[PDB]
RNA sequence: GGUUGCGGCCAUAUCUACCAGAAAGCACCGUUUCCCGUCCGAUCAACUGUAGUUAAGCUGGUAAGAGCCUGACCGAGUAGUGUAGUGGGUGACCAUACGCGAAACUCAGGUGCUGCAAUCU
RNA sequence: GAGAACAGAAAUCUCCAGUAGAACAAAAGGGUAAAAGCCCCCUUGAUUUUGAUUUUCAGUGUGAAUACAAACCAUGAAAGU
RNA sequence: AAGCUCGUAUCAGUUUUAUGAGGUAAAGCGAAUGAUUAGAGGUUCCGGGGUCGAAAUGACCUUGACCUAUUCUCAAACUUUAAAUAUGUAAGAAGUCCUUGUUACUUAAUUGAACGUGGACAUUUGAAUGAAGAGCUUUUAGUGGGCCAUUUUUGGUAAGC
């Protein structure tokens, strides 16, 4: 009746790619990334793209062609275990870690590594890798956030400080790291060092613990379960990002099947297409059936 | 507009329209 | 089946019509923060009319939207007012629903007679969980079909808690 | 009085398409064009920007220049008794590569492939192009096609 | 093969109504001390991944489905049109010779493919 | 379209539908939907130095416009603009 | 008119092959805009009414509207589609391939870009046909009221307008 839509309706309409259907990619933001200097022929633009999906984080590092996009590199969070994190992957510090796992994993594979080492003693300031003299001049990668939200001291510019902090050359002001004052236009270095390690929840365990164990209980449940106290917890932070810069190799997978299995399984546990033959039978069967005086 | 639309009671129009002190 | 398709309470709209701007418009925002503890919010006529004696942008309405418990109370205790007894015909087509008072003092405030009496339309956004498919920005989407709600569903959830009742149709 | 504007009498010529307004598919900016490749014109409505002038509509020429965004050209325009060689300046939206040379190049470097191989053994590649012969003979036979006869047709309204 | 992130081509990919969905993933989903934004932690911010659910999103199938795409000696060599005559006709216009050649209509078929990276009984 | 006191064909609020059927200073025509539309924040690139090119054309000028170069800038996290 | 530099070409009011651009003829309106005839089915808490009624969100008829599916006909300032004729570019030595030099440009990077060094590939060296030679420079006379014919076409009834 009211939901029902015109035939001429349905056949001026005009339809957004795809992207845009799916409401997943913002293609004003890709004309701004992807477009190279013409007089730069072939120089591909690299894109650090940052996702938060829940319970996850997604860093890469892409290229664009005709074809498709190409990946040099990528960084899950969920593999951080690997180098002694275990609760959190979503913090902001997760950020920072997978921020740091991208950037040496890059530079190693590239082999700029040994150059360019990025900044070790973190202290929350704000520098960037400057280039070296008479050297390689460093790489240059772009933030690329998606349809995230930008605001004052948001999750995704932890994988920024992380890049930064691995030795990208990422261009970017600083006036939205948390705790950019606003009133005045300053940094508080020391703050930003709590939010790198931790301090957000570092702090949080106290109040709430001396407060409301029962709440204390439900969440950080798994803290309890593997005994990590309030202020240890800057300790394995740091112990991590020893562990990245002595190993960003990205070990793989083993898988325990084959590509082939998990695609029989999950073909012979799939619903099917209906030929066109069976499709004449089923509608001359209807006929004859409810046509056909029952 | 329709035919009956705010048709009043003569008791309580009283107090509806006045207008005037 | 119905493992967690449980209607629940989206917001309270609280509305007022006040015809005019200045210290009546005035007064009409003094009302409110009171009943909700939260600032409100000023409504500009669009379009001049000339015999409701209005402007384009002159500032005419007040209303406010609350959530959550304190909304619920909050209906709860209009509905005192109105005896838990409701017209059919007054439930959106949507599953919605709304209905006005007068006199606001015959609830919460005296009567403070520098604020004045004045009467409200309050009004019921009504749905399931997981809404927020419509309103996020990244991938947004539209509710399944099964899933909205209701004239029928309301007016039974309407039945089931308050052990209110409906007027003749 | 009479009227020439810069974009006069273009009403149809700069319409988008059916079913195709909106932004671009980025295949256009991700081409690359060197100095000597040979471009066809054709003008975007969507980016008032670097457009065309009308009369360089579905031209043909040479790029001459290439700047961050845009693209220098060399168009040949008949003017009196004699050509005049015009240079545009068009952002790469109106732009496309005349795949005649894309297969033109493929000719030639088959050709050379082709006359290697034959020299390979030395039997006279024969490299020319030639037009369409007129055919050969040739003999057809009926079997269980036996030749079917049609005549003219009578006259009637057919309404 | 399923799923996710980034895509190309931009409906065979949209729309309408139903039905199903292992595992993982995605998701809805819980909380407000801190950065942060709101008339309102709805959107956006942050924290947990713990308290639950595949109901919805998403994917796939279903329809003498709308739409959309492809093809055809179906319509039609029609309409139209370049060239020619001391051709017809009072004229309006029309045949003829050498050439090119539609759309509508009808029928039949089809309802996403594919690149890079990771993960999945 | 369906609902909410006074409130009605028209005031304000809410939901559903909505390829543009609106708006974009002005005539008309193009173009535009996570915008070129509406609202908010910061600013003055409506700047400087002279060239090159397109339109009218004699390939003169004037008008208007386009693409760079060399500085100083504004904005944005940034690519860019 | 004077010549000049050269001697089969960096040519051509032409066709073919390959590849572009176009919104006229035609066509369409059960496709957008606009116009337009007729019934058909619904729809009024809602139009004007009348009939039954004290009124009713009560009933009957009527007119109109609105919606649904159909139907008859149109467009220079409408259009999904879309001709023929006209029209742009290419069909090689100023080429292609191979190796490696230069740079203050550019690249994460001897990566790229542009121009080169050196080497390889000839009359079938890259469709048709013709080429009366090809290209170049000056300088100056006359001219700047036009008219007619086929075809396309505007105002007007038309005109030897
Ligand atoms: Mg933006
Ligand atoms: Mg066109
Ligand atoms: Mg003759
Ligand atoms: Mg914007
Ligand atoms: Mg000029
Ligand atoms: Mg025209
Ligand atoms: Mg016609
Ligand atoms: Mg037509
Ligand atoms: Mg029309
Ligand atoms: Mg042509
Ligand atoms: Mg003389
Ligand atoms: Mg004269």
């Amino acid at each position: 009746q009211k939901d029902a839509k015109s035939s001429a309706y349905s056949s001026r309409f005009q339809t957004p790619f795809r992207r845009r259907r799916e409401g997943k990619t913002d293609y004003y933001q890709r004309k701004r990334l992807v477009t190279q200097h013409k007089a730069k022929y072939n120089t591909p633009k690299y894109r650090l793209v940052v996702r938060f999906t829940n319970k996850d984080i997604i860093c890469q590092i892409i290229s664009s062609t005709i074809t498709g996009d190409v990946v040099l590199a990528a960084a899950y969070s969920h593999e951080l275990p690997r180098y002694g994190i275990t609760h959190g992957l979503t913090n902001w510090a997760a950020a920072y870690a997978t921020g740091l796992l991208i950037a040496r994993r890059t530079l190693q594979k590239l082999g700029l590594d040994e150059t360019y080492k990025g900044v070790e003693e973190v202290e929350g300031e704000y520098e960037l890798t400057e280039a070296v003299e008479d050297g390689p001049r460093p790489f240059k990668v772009f933030l690329d956030i998606g349809l995230q939200r930008t605001t004052t001291g948001a999750r995704v510019f932890g994988a920024l400080k992380g890049a930064s902090d691995g030795g990208l050359y990422v261009p970017h002001s600083e006036n939205r790291f948390p705790g950019w004052d606003f009133e005045t236009e300053e940094i508080d270095p020391e703050l930003l060092r709590s939010y790198i390690f931790g301090g957000h929840v570092s702090q949080y365990m106290e109040e709430l613990a001396d407060d409301d164990e029962e709440r204390f209980s439900e969440l950080f449940k798994g803290y309890l379960a593997d005994d990590i106290d309030a202020d240890s917890l800057e300790d394995i932070y740091t112990s991590a990002h020893e562990a990245i810069r002595a190993d960003p190799a990205f070990k793989p997978t083993e898988k325990k099947f084959t590509k082939e299995q998990y695609a029989a399984e999950s073909k012979k546990y799939r619903q099917t297409k209906l030929s066109k033959e069976e499709r004449a039978a089923r509608v001359a069967a209807k006929i004859a059936a409810l046509a056909g005086q029952q | 507009a329709r035919k009956n639309r705010p048709r009043p009671s003569g008791n309580e129009g009283a107090i509806r329209d006045k207008t005037a002190g | 089946q119905n493992p967690m398709r449980d209607l629940k309470i989206e917001k309270l709209v609280l509305n007022i019509s006040v015809g005019e701007s200045g210290d009546r418009l005035t007064r009409a925002s003094k009302v409110l923060e009171q009943l909700s503890g939260q600032t409100p919010v000023q409504s500009k006529a669009r379009y001049t009319v000339r015999t409701f004696g209005i402007r384009r942008n002159e500032k005419i309405a007040v209303h406010v939207t609350v959530r959550g418990p304190k909304a619920e109370e909050i209906l709860e205790r209009g509905l005192k007012v109105k005896e838990y007894q409701l017209r059919d015909r007054n439930f959106s087509a949507t599953g919605n629903f709304g209905f006005g008072i007068d006199e606001h003092i015959d609830l919460g405030i005296k009567y403070d007679p520098s604020i004045g009496i004045f009467g409200m339309d309050f009004y019921v956004v009504m749905n399931r969980p997981g809404a927020r498919v419509t309103r996020r920005k990244r991938c947004k989407g539209t509710v399944g079909n099964s899933h909205k709600t209701t004239k029928e569903d309301t007016v039974s959830w309407f039945k089931q808690k308050y052990d209110a009742d409906v007027l003749d149709k | 009085g009479k009227s020439h504007g810069y974009r006069s009498r273009t009403r149809y010529m700069f319409q988008r398409d059916f079913r195709k307004h909106g932004a671009v598919h980025l295949s256009t900016y991700l081409k690359v064009y060197k100095v000597g490749d040979i471009v066809d014109i054709k003008a975007n409505g969507s980016i008032q920007k670097g457009m065309p002038h009308k009369f360089y509509q579905g031209k043909t020429g040479v790029v001459y220049n290439v700047t961050k965004s845009s693209v220098g050209v060399i168009i040949n325009k008949m003017v009196g008794n004699r050509y005049l060689e015009k240079r545009l300046n068009l952002r790469v939206e109106h732009i496309k590569h005349s795949k005649c040379r894309q297969e033109f190049l493929e000719r030639v470097k088959a050709n050379a492939a082709k006359r290697a191989e034959a020299k390979a053994q030395g039997v006279a590649v024969q490299l020319k192009r030639q037009p369409a012969q007129p055919r050969e003979s040739r003999i057809v036979s009926t079997e269980g096609n036996v030749p079917q006869t049609l005549a003219p047709v009578p006259y009637e309204t057919f309404i």
